[PDB]
RNA sequence: UAAUUGCGAUAACGAACGAGACCUUAACCUACUAAAUAGUGGUGCUAGCAUUUGCUGGUUAUCCACUUCUUAGAGGGACUAUCGGUUUCAAGCCGAUGGAAGUUUGAGGCAAUAACAGGUCUGUGAUGCCCUUAGACGUUCUGGGCCGCACGCGCGCUACACUGACGGAGCCAGCGAGUCUAACCUUGGCCGAGAGGUCUUGGUAAUCUUGUGAAACUCCGUCGUGCUGGGGAUAGAGCAUUGUAAUUAUUGCUCUUCAACGAGGAAUUCCUAGUAAGCGCAAGUCAUCAGCUUGCGUUGAUUACGUCCCUGCCCUUUGUACACACC
């Protein structure tokens, strides 16, 4: 990669890797293609980055919620419920340890892992309230490609979060164990069974 | 003296109300309209504004 | 399972009470010329891909 | 005297501001080396501007940052917008205008707004709640 | 007859847990006085639209 | 730190102080479980007693363990500052002591009767089942006795 | 290449400082170390035991050689944290003027701080001797 | 929303009208024109006035 | 401060405020035109101070 | 206080034997094998490690990493 | 349209108050004017490490120069610009590009007519009337009380832990205030485990406290799921601080004592971007006392970008025997 110093000296694997490939804490930003239609356009994946910690502005317009990387999609979302508000650091430091967990087993690439996860738990049709007067039936509905990632996201990180709420393991561990299960939905996942009843209420009602 | 700049300021703005409304009960029967005060060196001008000035 | 796609041709409106919910025409990619039209749940513009559990149904109005 | 040039960033109330002459190809912020800047979690935002443009091109110059205010992220994003703002300087004053307007363009395609410095910034609360939007409990009766 | 113990075995009052015992809101519009006023005093004070010219 | 092994010399559940104390936790918060021996206080003694902290209850040894409550009972002439210690200048002997295990449910006995004993208001207080350091007693402490 | 502790990471360095003084023996270390709280806004001692008297030295020591002087009152509000506060709500708390005026006074008898002019204490001229010494001895682990 | 007071939008009835010879199609001249030809308390008021009259101007070339 | 005297009525608060505008210049003169530049250029609000030497 | 607290030998040999075939091996992974408590999980990780049969590829505090030697 | 904000229809045409304008604050100026009470480069003077020039500091004036950063005066800048979609091709609205900035640019101040028996006579030496006025309802002095505890309701603080407690270590803000006929903000040095004490010192302040080295947070360890080292209520014993006075314990410190609480029924609050939530800090009060408020900055999300289902209020239409106006 003709390696090049100066004065204060930059590392070999920070020289080696950076300038070549643009790529992740060190992942593959290439390969990792959506395996379902559409959620293409709504999950990010090229641009590449470095880390998942970015100041854009996400919310001031409608869509371009989408255009985030979905990477850090998944972090934004770890931070929450009261204590944990703010504190990226720690999440962006979690999804670091997630994802190499993850590749660990079953090889592949843990951001492709994730796509995967995200892909398989969105719901495709749903349920809503309509009152129809006094006691109210519930109408199917087709969820849009937009709500079916940040559903996805949402019911992945619970369901990793309430699993890893008084245990030994770790966030990080069940985030991966969620997102490994996720990647093809083997039904012992918390994401899994809960977006297939969701489908399951969707078809009694029809 | 020997005052901040800060006190100094506000207490100047204390001593305009209190004088401002002292002539305002004294004065009224003149048609007091109200005063300004200028600080120089060597005195301290107040400068009475009212319609009848030959009873001030 | 009879997985069916189909891509968001037109934005309609809002239907239901609480209005959450927007109706909207479709078209099919695989075996095109036809369309119809469905209520869908998150947010939705133009171009956006639904994917049908079943091919055919429809709704018109909610409460 | 050499050819040189003084540049800043800023991020909330973070400034940065940094220094780039001629030289043997020095990065150092405040202190030391820009290969510590602990976060460290953040580090790679700091080296972006490096790598983005090619490790090489910092071989003719010296870069010295200090940064005041702001916070520990703060900070971060201040001192990485100072770095590469100084970069495209220099070329504009001393390199041709040619290679300048190539390093905002291999800057801006990708950024973090890099060049352009964020406009947000705290609103100032109100009476009535502990935060600007945010109203107290009310319990009615 | 003292102390926690004897109080804890005794039976609370439902003045306790009572309401706010309103008395008198409705009313505030009916004037109690059983006075009023009168349109001559009234003009008195007030002039009257009627006398209105010789006032401008 | 290291990979051990022992053989069966530590035991579970060992006693001391009138009191017994789990083998398998850590011996600085072992010492807890008796009365009158916080952390604090649990952590200089074993300092002093020269014993390893890494070890847990079950380990040391019965000469160790025996140090350990020597100290615990005499913490001025093994020189622990006073003020360390839970009960200083007594009120009757000025003397300073650190009272143990089921002695401290004597001494909270012996307290409070003085207070009562006396008719100082304090004492009233206690005795009427109350909250004696002024706190308002209108909304809090409902359910207690 | 030239070395000053501004070249070496802030933890590791610090670390093989304190593994110097304690490797060292000429310490001055007051002897109601392992008893003591390091703030009034601790629960519980230094876990280090016998130790981190080092730690700290060799944090003040590097503190001082960074900057012009420091004083007490300043370390005791460096070091000093958050204390909780039971039930009420947290409050930052200075920590104890007597672990760090000693610890100024033993590396100041030890040559590598002094008493500086305007007040406070500064770097030994000796003291950035020995500091950028084992500064470079570090950066050889990494060599 | 963005939406001309009367103030502004009546001004811009009344330049165009009488000093259609000369002004433009070009906001930044145009702005420059009010300040000479114009009486204006303030720059913004001037800027959302010689805006508006741009806004006329360009469509008045379409009829 | 709060706006009501009393405490009735939703809690409104109201902050006033007072700027204080601070310029000093140094000038190398004769006795004269400091004198003369003191007693003139006099100015109700504006709170004319004079000092002298470096100490 | 259920069980895993201490050595027991026979978990030593246990470990040595058991460790293999684990593609993930951490604090959390050493409690699920039914033994091993996380204070002397912790120091096992760095005994394996003194040689073999784990590689560090994780590095700090709530978080360690290993993989099976090769 | 946020708006009687406009377009358009039009027996109306053209106008004023209120909205808008305006004013203040936060954003953009390598263009203007400058600064030992702001700061940079250079040079002396100077310390350390490498030595090959180098790297990192010291020196309220040893000098020279500058104004990017800081400060605040005068200006400039935006007008929803340009282009394109949609619409009575109208006012407008939406997307893209550019831009410091395009949600009224963000947040405020100001704010017409009219109503209420809303609240305040306990802010006023504002005030009608009534009451009282020497055994006083005047006033002062001593002491107690407003904190009193079977219980009902409301705003909150701290938590039920392993995205954690603890211990070391890293170590970064902003809005403020501070002493004259006085004792206010406090660096520094010693003594003390602590709280604190003592000797001195700078500051009437961009000059000194103060870079307010604040806290969450980041790092390396200890603990291992057990009411546990989570949690810190209650209570014992001792030491200090404010004050004439601390008992019913003003506050602070140390040891000990180690409660409820395993995510909370019916219900219900707040909120759309540097916002929510987490986190501390200054100011008000203040001799001493913040679990309160007013502002401040730090870390920084998820989800809408819609509707009239619920609730609240406006608007027409309509009825009226109400006009003191459904009290
Ligand atoms: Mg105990
Ligand atoms: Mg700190
Ligand atoms: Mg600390
Ligand atoms: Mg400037
Ligand atoms: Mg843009
Ligand atoms: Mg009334
Ligand atoms: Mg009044
Ligand atoms: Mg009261
Ligand atoms: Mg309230
Ligand atoms: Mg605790
Ligand atoms: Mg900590
Ligand atoms: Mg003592
Ligand atoms: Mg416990
Ligand atoms: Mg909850
Ligand atoms: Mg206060
Ligand atoms: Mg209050
Ligand atoms: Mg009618």
């Amino acid at each position: 990669f003709t390696p090049v110093v100066l004065a204060t000296p930059i590392p070999e694997e920070v020289q080696q890797a950076q300038t070549e490939i643009k790529l992740f804490n060190k992942w593959s930003f290439e390969e990792v293609e959506v395996k379902d239609a559409s959620l293409v356009d709504y999950v990010q994946v090229r641009q590449p980055i470095f880390v998942a910690h970015t100041a854009g502005r996400y919310a001031n317009k409608r869509f371009r919620k989408a255009q985030c990387p979905i990477i850090e999609r998944l972090t934004n979302s770890l931070m929450m419920n009261g204590r944990n508000n703010g504190k990226k650091l720690k999440a962006v430091r979690i999804i670091k340890h997630t994802l190499d967990i993850i590749n660990v087993l079953t090889d592949q690439n843990p951001i492709q892992v994730v796509v995967d996860a995200i892909t398989n738990t969105g719901p495709r049709e749903d349920t809503t309230r309509v009152g129809g007067g006094g006691a109210a039936r519930r109408q199917a509905v087709d969820v849009s490609p937009l709500r079916r990632v940040n559903q996805a996201i949402a019911l992945l990180t619970i369901g990793a979060r309430e699993a890893a709420f008084r245990n030994i393991k770790t966030i990080a561990e069940t985030l991966a164990e969620e997102l490994i299960n996720a990647a093809k939905g083997s039904s012992t996942s918390y994401a899994i069974k809960k977006k297939d009843e969701l489908e399951r209420v969707a078809k009694s009602n029809r | 003296a020997l005052i901040s700049k800060k006190r100094k300021l506000v207490a100047d703005g204390v001593f305009y109300a209190e004088l401002n409304e002292f002539f305002t009960r004294e004065l009224a029967e003149e048609g007091y309209s109200g005063v300004e005060v200028r600080v120089t060196p060597t005195k301290t001008e107040v400068i009475i504004r009212a319609t009848r000035t030959q009873d001030v | 399972t009879p997985v069916t796609l189909a891509k968001v041709i037109k934005v309609l409106g809002r239907t239901g009470s609480r209005g959450g919910v927007t109706q909207v025409r479709v078209e099919f990619l695989e075996d095109t010329s036809r369309t119809i039209v469905r209520n869908v749940k998150g947010p939705v513009r133009e171009n956006d891909i639904l994917v049908l559990m079943e091919s055919e149904r429809e709704a018109r109005r909610l409460r | 005297a050499v050819p040189s040039v003084q540049t800043f960033g800023k991020k909330k109330s973070a400034t940065a501001v940094a220094h780039v002459k001629a030289g043997k190809g020095l990065i150092k912020v405040n202190g030391s080396p820009i290969t510590l800047v602990e976060p460290e979690i953040l580090r790679f935002k700091v080296y972006e501007p490096l790598l983005l443009v090619g490790l090489d091109k910092f071989s003719n110059i010296d870069i010295r940052v200090r940064v005041t205010g702001g916070g520990h992220v703060s900070q971060v994003y201040a001192i990485r917008q100072a770095i590469a703002k100084g970069l495209v300087a220099y070329h504009q004053k001393y390199v041709d205008e040619q290679s300048k307007n190539e390093l905002k363009k291999a800057f801006t395609s990708y950024d973090r707004t890099l060049l352009i410095a964020d406009s947000r910034r705290p609103e100032p609360k109100k009476f009535g709640g502990k935060g600007a939007r945010s109203r107290f409990q009310k319990s009615y009766r | 007859t003292a102390g926690r113990r004897n109080n804890r075995s005794k039976d609370v009052t439902d003045s306790a847990t009572t309401k706010k015992s309103n008395t008198r809101r409705a009313t505030d519009r009916h004037s109690r006085t059983g006075k009023t006023d009168t349109k001559k005093k009234v003009n008195q004070g007030w002039g009257d639209d009627k006398k209105e010219l010789s006032a401008e | 730190s290291l990979v051990v092994q022992e053989q069966g010399s530590f035991q579970h559940i060992l006693r001391l102080l009138n009191t017994n104390v789990d083998g398998n936790i850590k011996i600085v918060y072992a010492l807890t479980t008796i009365k009158g021996v916080g952390r604090r206080y649990s952590n200089l003694v074993c300092k002093k007693a020269d014993v390893d902290l890494h070890k847990r209850a079950g380990e040391l040894t019965q000469e160790e363990l025996e140090r350990i409550v020597q100290i615990m009972q005499n913490p001025t002439h093994y020189k622990i500052p006073a003020w360390f210690l839970n009960r200083q200048n007594d009120i009757t002997d000025g003397k300073d002591y650190h009272t143990l295990a089921n002695n401290v449910e004597s001494k909270l006995r012996d307290d409070l009767e003085r207070l009562k004993k006396i008719r100082a208001h304090r004492g009233i207080r206690h005795f009427w089942g109350l909250r004696v350091r002024g706190q308002h007693t209108k909304t809090t402490g409902r359910r207690r006795a | 290449p030239g070395v000053s502790v501004r070249d070496v990471a802030a933890q590791d360095f610090i670390n093989a400082y304190a593994s110097f003084l304690q490797r060292q023996g000429k310490l001055e270390v007051p002897g109601y170390v392992d008893i003591v709280k390091t703030s009034s806004g601790n629960e519980m001692p230094p876990q280090d035991a016998e130790g981190w008297f080092y730690k700290r030295a060799a944090s003040v020591a590097r503190h001082i050689y960074m900057r012009k002087q420091v004083g007490v009152g300043k370390l005791n509000k460096l070091y000093g944290g958050a204390k909780s506060r039971g039930v009420r709500p947290y409050k930052h708390i200075d920590a104890s003027g007597s672990i760090n005026r000693k610890v100024l006074q033993a590396l100041e008898k030890i040559g590598i701080v002094e008493i500086s002019p305007k007040g406070g204490r500064r770097i030994s001229e000796n003291g950035q001797r020995d500091l950028d010494r084992i500064a470079a001895q570090t950066l050889e682990e990494d060599e | 929303g963005r939406v001309r007071t009367k103030t502004v939008k009546r001004a811009s009835k009344a330049l165009i009208e009488r000093y259609y010879p000369k002004l433009t199609l070009d906001f930044q001249t145009n702005k420059r024109l009010c300040d000479e030809i114009a009486t204006i308390q303030s720059k913004r008021l001037r800027n959302k006035i010689a805006g508006y009259t741009t806004h006329l101007m360009k469509r008045i070339q379409k009829g | 401060t709060r706006k009501t005297p009393n405490g009735e009525g939703s809690k409104t608060w109201e902050t006033y405020e007072m700027r204080i505008h601070k310029r000093y210049i140094d000038l190398e003169a004769p006795v004269q035109i400091v004198k003369r530049i003191t007693q003139i250029t006099i100015e109700p609000g504006v709170d004319v101070e004079v000092v002298v030497a470096s100490n | 206080a259920q069980h895993a607290v201490i050595l027991d030998q026979e978990k030593y040999d246990r470990i040595l034997k058991e460790v293999p075939t684990y593609r993930y091996v951490s604090v959390s992974v050493l409690v699920d094998r039914l033994k091993i408590g996380g204070s002397l999980a912790r120091i096992a990780l760095r005994h394996l490690e003194k040689e073999g049969i784990i590689k560090p590829i994780s590095k700090h505090s709530k978080q360690a990493i290993y993989t099976r030697a090769t």
